[PDB]
């Protein structure tokens, strides 16, 4: 008699019957599901690099919302009917890119790549928002996002693409 | 300098201990499933269709694997004439359909059952005689011919024909063909970790099925338990299937053959039909042969047609012939393909050989020796095939044998023994035996290696041969210690793979000690010329010096060594140019009692000499005698693959295959190798050992065929010079049904019966 | 020691402590499936892919594995390993006069060079008898000594010699879907009467046409002159057959050549086997009845001279 | 609602709480205790790569009894109180070797290896029984074990120092 | 001949696409440990004892 | 025997590009696409007492070593392409590998004339220099300390 949590990953259910309280959504998608495109670089909500897109249905603006979060200190039991979106839900390089990973790999935005998957879930939830971004709007979407690689430019360059 | 010295095989202790690592005893990832094949249950049939529905039922069912999956392509073989699975027909029955991929091996066996295949049968070709009716070849006929056979036989004081039929062989190492697949996930990148003596090929099937650069794929082989030739090129079976599993999964996937799948599915040692007729002066000597050979294939060329080669390259066992005429055919049935089987095609051309030289010394009444040393080749003279015997050791082999074996002697009390005893028998029989050593095939003979030296001095050596229970590490370890001249204990061989040393032939024909030695030799040349400079310099400083010395001088401590063998090229299109590099040689004398009553055997008695010129190690090539030995005591004796009529093979599990167990070998059991023959072909005047001795396994078959003679004369008739067709294996039943007397014709019942 | 429950995904064991326990549960369940040293139960589950969903396992159950010495032979429970049997019957033949042991040391020749230590220090001799192989090399001689077989169910029990009728059918016995062999008893050999075993040394077929043989004679008081014949045989047909109709023929005749021409007249034709009997081998089986036969002939004769 | 399986391997006790009936001594040696000296050569008895030693003390003669057997074909079920002796319970070489893993190494009777262990426990167990067996219990002591690579004479004439 | 070109970096594709695999992204082994090291909190001191 | 190349060097991949400087080395010097070559990992089995990856001279140093081994490769594939000039790449690797010619080599390089002495002053330290000037304008707030990077 301990409860089922019950939510989605890259539209897949998972239901977990035994769930620890002090589970991270990011221990479970690399430790568990084996879904190791979001990667730990902290632990402490500073770098982005664990950076997963969350939805759900609102109840009070009805509609179905889509937020950023660090899968690093994310509990998975605050995850009861939600689903959450990694790197390897958007796209691959098995099937088809997405233009957001298709853009940054293409821009030069991508060095050693470990910040990589983070930055593209920062960029990709911005436009699961808002389609058609300001220049603004763009660096924004990355105050959470550390590179130590790139120096930036590259990477907003390829993403000042999508603007207008 | 170990070399010459009795060194045990560097991982004796730990294969002991449990300790030793083979393919399925590397650890599961926690993600990791397992593979279990789907497999035809007709010779020869159209697929209807394949239900999975109750396979879907088993817990920890995956996936169903078949033709549709594959994303490159599925065509696969050596010759490109077989199918990763089957995709509308059947062409035997383990002919592979498809695979279950499962979480754990017993669900996926589970599943597999549960599989239900429709099939519409087709015209099914299982023996060689079906195939001869109906014409069911690969290719056309190979022939090697010297001389003039009309003339030779015009000369012939007695002509002897017959037929002869020598059944197939099952490999059973020990360890079945076992493939661990892992993906990477990254740009088709796959590595495996094979039971394989051809890693090459390995790599070369998994990619061109995947449709992917030969560069993604990585395979690397520690050890097998066993090869035999059964791993030369079948093991591609089972890695292709688990590698698509790991591409379609994402997953690492495994598989380990049960012996019943591994028995069925990845084929044997060609069975032979020959039809032979001979010509001979009232001496025994020889004057016109003619041979025609037959092969059962089974469903693919595979390694067929050079098996064939070899055969025809050995009719001549160690006789000279002036008139003589092989011809061989492979037949195309509907059996699982056959493949390598150590010997590779020699032992049931040397085995035909040894019977019509049988039936010689029969005919002409002489004594089987005499006839046997009166035909024997001469140092130098040619072989049917144009090349000359240089060192040529039978005749050295012989005498030493026939004097410790004490065979004149023996031979005394064999024919008192028969002049006593009525119900049982004893025989005695003195063997030689020439073996061709290189591939057939030439481009097969070069070999690579890579040698580093790390700055403590240790040193790691690849090269492209595989270890299988030959001791190859060990004598390759033993070879670069005296090249480098350090102890041992400072080389290191840790496995063989696709990235040290690329493109390598499998390891196979007896040659690897030769070629890879060569390779390791040239390149150890290297190192020692590099660091040269150092050793002069401080002439009484420890190799620790000199290559740190070299580390610090940016000298590379890092080369790969080539060996390709000189002066080969065979034409069957002139019949000259050399086959082979040298001959390994060698003589067994063998002594048995037969039971005439039940055709039972005991072997009493084995004396092998073989020449096996400056060994390496005495040790480990004892060993490779007297293993060699009893295989082949099992090919001609005890082992029996027997088929229904449908085509389908009973005889799948030790209990009703039965291989030489401690109580099979001889009482007596004694091996010399010959002495002061030094090998001036190979790496430090070496020969090659692993195959030659199996054909002396003959020795027992001939004394037993001298057994059933002396039980002929008790019983049957009263004709000396009588000649009886005894096919191989020589079983209880074919002994038995040989001895005809009372029982065997009823005669003891009150009915009149072909006995005296 | 108590009664245990394994419950698997597809089988349920049940271990029992006592016999009382093992003939509740046999009634209870008639289908449940038996198994002491699974070397046959594993091989039909593994390759013959049969499943039985519910097993008990009475190997712990003293009776089933008691040896008895008694006035007439040496029983053994159903569960005794057979290399517990060939100890008890090496001891019994190093300690008796010869002429008690000629059925145990037939029962020793067919252990000889059967399976490993591995598989006799496991594999039941009750296992073996109710496995009913046509090729045991057991069931041959407990047939023509008639060994005594007990029999037990919640309720019944019954003492049957084995005999012909015991194997009506492939891989059948004369036992009830409740009932369980107890125990086995391999009989002293009496005055007159000599035993030999012989078998075939090779095998090609899982479980068909390997020749296996137990031949009994019993003369009447010192003569030569038979009162009682036995032969049985394994791999001749689908279970192990007595030669009854030849056998019958002997009965009151003299132990010479004119017995083994009719004996041998007999066997042929009682034991004919057609061109296309499973297994084949055909000409050569055929011999060795005859051929075994024989052998039995003249060492009855050593032994009477 | 089942009973806890209970055995011992190598003296460490094993307590198995879901017994599946099914399961083989062989796989659970290999994949759930991770012991894999002993091995799989034919799963049908026949070939004794899979050989342990079985002790227990004997109810019926009191006795503890120490036999042979087929680790393949013996259902963990019949395990309850009985222990396991695998080849890597007498001996290892990061310890010291039993002197039948020794001899059977230095007497040149193991090449592949594969069939190594299991004829090292049939020796084993021989001399668990008999520590001053004869010649001729010595070669009767393999009718359970096969070796393809060797010809058998090196493990007989390495064993045969047991004898007399 | 690419060399002077501004060639995309190798393995870029699939870092965007979190297929490039890194050190602990390597799948474990049924039975693979994990370690973490003890570590001094005093920067000069004899260690007395560890419990 | 596909023609597809597979290159080891001493080198290690850790954002920096080497190993696709490489590839495009490799490609240059063989005179083959890119896509026929492949790098997949650095390991101590394949190039032995490797310097650290460090003081940016991977490119310069692998460079040359894979070079190198380059151009043993065209030596010994040379005479299977003057047999068959109009022929492919991997009909020349075919060739030669039936003829026996080995398709494995190692390669290296030791940077000539360094050897600096803190004892004398001489020797050459490096092998050489690069250059470069930056310009930068920043606006700082007197108030906070905070600054703006403008250019
Ligand atoms: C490698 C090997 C070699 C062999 N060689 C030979 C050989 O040469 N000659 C030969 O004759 N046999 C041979 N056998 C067969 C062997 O003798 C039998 O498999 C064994 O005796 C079966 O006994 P078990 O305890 O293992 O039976 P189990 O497999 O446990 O059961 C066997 C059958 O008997 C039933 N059963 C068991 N006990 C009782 C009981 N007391 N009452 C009623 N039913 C019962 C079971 O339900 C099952 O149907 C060989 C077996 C192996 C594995
Ligand atoms: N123990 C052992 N010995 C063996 C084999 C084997 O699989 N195991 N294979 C044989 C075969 S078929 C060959 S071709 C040679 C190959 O080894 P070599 O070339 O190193 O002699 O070893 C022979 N001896
Ligand atoms: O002569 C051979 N050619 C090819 N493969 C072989 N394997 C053994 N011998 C040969
Ligand atoms: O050439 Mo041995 O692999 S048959
Ligand atoms: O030389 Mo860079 O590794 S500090
Ligand atoms: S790992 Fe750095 S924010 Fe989560
Ligand atoms: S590319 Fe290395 S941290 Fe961003
Ligand atoms: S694996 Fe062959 S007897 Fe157990
Ligand atoms: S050493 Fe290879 S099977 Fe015995």
């Amino acid at each position: 008699t301990a409860d089922e949590l019950v939510f989605f990953v890259n539209g897949k259910k998972v239901v977990e019957k035994n769930a620890d309280p002090e589970t991270t959504l990011l221990a479970y998608l690399r430790r568990k599901l084996g879904l190791r495109g979001t990667k730990l670089g902290c632990g402490e909500g500073g770098c982005g690099a664990c950076t997963v897109m969350l939805s759900k249905y609102d109840r009070l603006q009805d509609k179905i919302i889509h937020f950023s979060a660090n899968a690093c200190l994310a509990p998975i039991c605050t995850l009861h009917h939600v689903a959450v979106t990694t790197v390897e839900g958007i796209g691959s390089t098995k099937t088809r890119l997405h233009p957001v990973q298709e853009r940054i790999a293409k821009s030069h935005g991508s060095q050693c790549g470990f910040c990589t998957p983070g930055i593209v879930m920062s960029m990709y939830t911005l436009l699961r928002n808002q389609p058609e971004p300001t220049v603004e709007e763009i660096e924004d979407a990355f105050q959470g996002n550390l590179c130590r690689c790139t120096g930036y430019r590259p990477i907003l360059q390829g993403f000042r693409t999508f603007a207008k | 300098d170990t070399v010459g010295r009795p060194l045990p095989h560097l991982a004796a202790a730990m294969q002991a201990s449990g300790e030793a690592v083979y393919c399925d005893d590397i650890p599961r990832y926690e993600n990791e499933l397992f593979l279990r094949l789907v497999t035809s249950t007709r010779a020869h049939a159209k697929i209807k269709s394949i239900d999975v529905s109750e396979a879907q039922k088993v817990p920890g069912f995956v996936c169903f694997l078949s033709a549709d999956d594959i994303p490159g392509s599925n065509e696969t073989g050596l010759f490109n004439d077989e199918t990763v699975f089957a995709k509308d027909t059947v062409t035997c029955v383990g002919h592979i359909i498809g695979a279950v991929v499962a979480d754990t091996p017993e669900h996926a066996e589970r599943a597999a059952h549960v599989v239900k295949v429709t099939y519409e049968d087709l015209p099914a070709i299982i023996t060689i005689e079906d195939a001869i009716k109906n014409n069911s070849f690969y290719g056309s006929e190979l022939k090697i011919e010297k001389g003039d056979l009309k003339k030779g036989f015009s000369e012939a004081d007695n002509v002897v024909s017959g037929e002869l039929y020598i059944g197939g062989q099952d490999h059973f190492y020990l360890e079945t063909h076992c493939t661990i697949a892992i993906p990477k996930g990254e740009e088709g990148e796959m590595e495996l970790f094979v039971s394989t003596q051809n890693a090459m090929k390995t790599q070369s099937f998994v990619a061109k099925m995947l449709g992917v650069p030969v560069n993604r794929i990585l395979v690397r082989v520690k050890r097998m338990g066993g090869g035999f030739g059964g791993k030369e090129t079948r093991s591609t079976l089972v890695s292709v299937a688990v590698a698509l599993a790991a591409y379609k999964t994402g997953h690492p996937v495994r598989c380990m053959l049960d012996r019943n799948e591994d028995m069925l599915i990845t084929g044997g040692r060609h069975p032979f039909l020959a039809r032979y007729k001979v010509g001979f002066m009232k001496t025994g000597t020889i004057v016109a042969l003619e041979v025609d050979h037959y092969s059962n294939a089974g469903n693919s060329r595979d390694l067929s047609h050079s098996i064939m080669e070899r055969a025809l390259f050995h009719m001549d066992n160690c006789y000279k012939i002036p008139n003589i005429r092989g011809t061989g055919r492979l037949c195309k049935t509907n059996l699982s393909s056959n493949t390598a089987f150590r010997g590779f095609g020699g032992p049931q051309a040397l085995f035909i050989a040894e019977n019509w030289m049988s039936e010689v010394a029969v005919t002409c009444g002489l004594p089987a020796e005499e006839v046997r040393w009166k035909n024997m080749y001469k140092e130098g003279d040619l072989t049917h095939f144009n090349q000359r015997l240089e060192g040529f050791s039978v005749p050295r082999c012989w005498d030493e044998c026939l004097k410790s074996s004490q065979y004149y002697a023996r031979k005394s009390e064999v024919d008192k023994f028969n002049k006593e005893n009525c119900w049982k028998k004893r025989g005695l029989c003195i063997i030689p035996t020439k073996f061709g050593i290189s591939f057939t095939v030439p481009f097969l003979n070069q070999a690579g290696a890579l040698i580093h030296v790390y700055t403590d001095g240790s040193v790691l050596v690849s090269h492209g041969g595989t270890e299988m229970g030959q001791g190859l590490h060990t004598k390759m370890v033993q070879v670069a210690s005296k090249a480098l001249k350090i102890p041992i204990s400072k080389i290191y061989i840790s496995e063989t793979s696709t990235n040290t040393v690329p493109n390598s032939s499998p390891t196979a024909a007896s040659v690897s000690t030769d070629i890879y030695g060569q390779a390791v030799y040239e390149a150890c040349q290297t190192i020692l010329k590099r660091l040269e400079p150092f050793k002069k310099k401080n002439p009484d400083g420890s190799w620790e010096d000199w290559v740190m010395a070299a580390y610090q001088d940016r000298v590379s401590l890092s080369t790969t060594g080539f060996y390709r063998t000189p002066n080969l090229g065979y034409s069957f299109e002139t019949n000259s140019g050399n086959a082979f590099h040298y001959f390994t040689y060698g003589v067994a004398c063998s002594e048995v009692e037969i039971d005439c009553l039940t055709g039972d055997h005991k072997n009493l008695r084995t004396d092998i000499v073989m020449d096996v010129g400056s060994s390496l190690n005495p040790a480990i090539d004892i060993g490779q005698v007297e293993g060699a030995f009893v295989q082949g005591l099992g090919l001609f004796t005890l082992e029996e693959l027997h088929y229904s009529p449908e085509g389908s093979l009973h005889t799948r599990g030790p209990s009703t295959y039965k291989i030489p167990a401690f109580g099979s070998i001889p009482t007596e059991f004694r091996v010399s190798l010959l002495r002061d023959c030094p090998n001036k072909k190979a790496i430090y005047a070496s020969k090659a050992v692993g195959e030659p001795p199996l054909f002396l396994g003959a020795s027992v078959f001939f004394a037993i065929k001298d057994a059933i003679r002396a039980a002929r004369a008790q019983h049957t008739n009263n004709n000396t010079k009588e000649l009886f067709r005894l096919d191989s294996p020589a079983t209880p039943e074919k002994i038995r049904n040989a001895c005809v007397d009372k029982f065997t014709t009823l005669c003891v019942t009150g009915a009149p019966g072909n006995c005296k | 020691p108590k009664q245990l429950r394994f419950e698997g995904e597809r089988v349920t064991w049940i271990q029992a402590s006592t016999l009382k326990e093992l003939l509740d549960l046999k009634a209870q369940h008639p289908e449940a499936k038996l198994v002491v040293g699974n070397t046959e139960i594993g091989i039909e589950m593994k390759f013959k892919n049969q499943l039985f969903p519910m097993i008990i396992c009475p190997a712990w159950i003293p009776e089933l594995n008691a040896v008895e010495h008694g006035p007439e032979g040496i029983s053994f429970g159903a569960a005794c390993a057979l290399s517990s049997v060939e100890k008890t019957l090496l001891e019994a033949v190093a300690k008796l006069p010869t002429q008690k042991t000629e059925v145990f040391r037939g029962v020793l020749e067919q252990l000889r060079w059967f399976a490993g230590k591995q598989v006799k220090s496991v594999a039941s001799l009750g296992g073996n008898i109710i496995t009913a192989s046509p090729i045991s090399d057991l069931n041959p001689v407990f047939m023509a000594s008639g060994t005594k077989l007990t029999i037990v169910s919640r309720g019944t029990r019954r003492t049957v010699p084995m005999d012909h009728t015991f194997f009506p059918s492939y891989r059948k016995t004369l036992l009830g879907p409740e009932e369980i062999l107890l125990s086995i008893e391999i009989p002293y050999s009496r005055e007159d009467e000599f035993f030999s075993a012989f078998k075939q040394a090779s095998r090609r077929e899982d479980d068909i046409a390997k020749v296996t043989c137990g031949m009994r004679v019993l003369f009447q008081p010192g003569s030569m002159q038979v009162k009682e014949l036995a032969l049985c045989y394994g791999g001749m047909a689908d279970r192990t057959i007595s030669a009854l109709k030849t056998t019958q023929k002997q009965l009151s005749k003299f132990w010479n050549e004119k017995l083994l021409q009719d004996v041998c007249a007999g066997l042929a034709e009682e034991l004919s086997l057609s061109p296309d009997a499973p297994g084949g081998m055909i000409e050569f089986r055929r011999t060795l009845t005859l051929s075994f036969f024989f052998k039995f002939y003249l060492t009855v004769l050593k032994k009477l001279g």
